[PDB]
């Protein structure tokens, strides 16, 4: 377990509120 | 600061835990409320939770009511959210004035409609990192020049997740635009270390592109964090807001934290939770107590020593609480709540014992766990 690293995969992909009253 | 993302971090509030207990019944609600109150008082941008929000899979009506009441009173308001969403999120709703958005993954206790779906549907919590092959997609947030890529993996049976990583079935999705500018934050709810070689999640398994790992599930407060040199990330285990068992892990004083993110840098501030009931544990080996002569009718001497250890533990608990409050024991000041006291006594080598309930009864009105103050065992 201490040996393997970075398991799985790593891949790439492509006021601030609106309330008022 | 205009370029500093401020996140209140916590985990495992277990709302509803010990609800029926006459002494401890309100602890989970008071401490879950505290976490939200600290977030509001400290003016953070958001709250991030590591799961186990509710103790029961089907929370009681009181537990759900208390959680909803605290979230509504502490998270809604006029405060503008300075976080821009780049890639529904509650603060963007035009019919709800969210001052502090809460983000949470599910733990194993909040297992088609979870109690977390209810918090989300009311517009009070953003339930993220769902695990329906695992595809880990981020929430992209911006405050000035700072860019946050928030990732979550909700609780998965430890063996199933371990096998999924081994069979390389875990897909981590990254943004192409502003590639290396993002501060990568992962939130998990798994065992950090177990006896089984497949029952836990090794740190090495987690992609090295991550900068910070928020570690839920583990109740022990290890808020200071730990750096992984091979992966180049700092793992933070904030711990629970309530002790769910009288384990050694549960004794470490409970804290939440404020994670300040400026660019790719961070500053973690630790905050002591004031409402958590003190819990003191003593691990005793009788053969190591010279005062007690072995292999003779020594009940009287065993009892005298153990009673002195409970007294010592009560004094330490009361001192631990006054420390948390920043107060002194005086008439005008609120007194500490009854503490949780546990002695684990190894009686190997010839030592007489006492019925644990009879022993516990000696401290009625002085301890919160008046039934199980002592546990006698053999190595
Ligand atoms: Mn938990
Ligand atoms: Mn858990």
């Amino acid at each position: 377990n201490r040996r393997l690293r970075n398991l799985g995969s790593v891949e790439y992909i492509r006021n601030f509120k609106k309330f008022q009253k | 600061n205009e370029n500093t993302i401020r996140i209140l971090i916590s985990s495992d509030p277990h709302v509803g835990y010990g609800e029926k207990d006459p002494v401890r019944g309100n602890d989970s609600f008071v401490s879950f409320n505290e976490i939200l109150e600290i977030a509001r008082e400290r003016d953070v941008d958001m709250i991030l939770l590591g799961g186990d929000i509710f103790h029961d899979n089907k929370p009681s009506r009181k537990a759900l009511y208390q959680a909803l009441r605290s979230l509504r009173l502490n998270c809604l308001g006029d405060k503008p959210c300075e976080l821009e969403l780049l890639s529904n999120i509650n603060y963007l709703d035009p019919n709800i004035n969210v001052a502090i958005p809460v983000f949470s993954i599910h733990g194993n206790h909040d297992d088609r409609y979870s109690a977390l779906d209810i918090l989300q549907v009311t517009g009070l919590v953003n339930y993220f990192g769902r695990v329906p092959n695992i595809v880990v997609s981020p929430i992209l947030l911006q405050k000035g020049f700072t860019k946050l890529a928030l990732y979550g993996i909700s609780n998965v049976r430890d063996e199933r997740l371990y096998h999924s990583f081994r069979e390389n079935k875990v897909k981590f999705l990254r943004p192409d635009l502003y590639r290396d500018e993002w501060f990568n934050l992962l939130t998990v709810h798994q065992n950090h270390s177990a006896h089984t070689p497949t029952s836990y999640l090794p740190e090495s398994f987690i992609q090295d592109f991550y900068d910070f790992v928020l570690w839920g599930h583990e109740h022990e407060c290890l808020i200071d964090g730990s750096y992984n040199p091979t992966q180049k990330f700092t793992v933070v285990q904030p711990g629970s807001t309530i002790a769910t068992s009288l384990s050694p892990g549960e004794t470490a004083p409970k804290h939440c934290g404020i994670l300040n993110i400026t660019g790719k840098d961070f500053h973690l501030e630790k905050i002591r939770l004031r409402t958590v009931r003190p819990f003191i544990m003593k691990d005793i080996i009788l053969s190591e107590v010279s005062s007690i002569p072995p292999m003779v009718e020594n009940k009287k001497e065993v009892l005298t020593y153990l009673i002195s250890k409970v007294e010592e533990a009560i004094t330490e608990a009361n001192a631990q609480w006054y420390e948390a409050q920043g107060t002194v024991p005086v008439v005008e000041n609120e007194k500490p709540p009854l503490p949780l006291i546990r002695l684990r006594v190894d009686y190997t080598g010839g030592y007489q014992t006492e019925n644990p309930q009879r022993f516990s009864n000696r401290f009625v009105g002085r301890v919160a766990n008046a039934t199980d103050v002592v546990q006698f065992y053999l190595k």
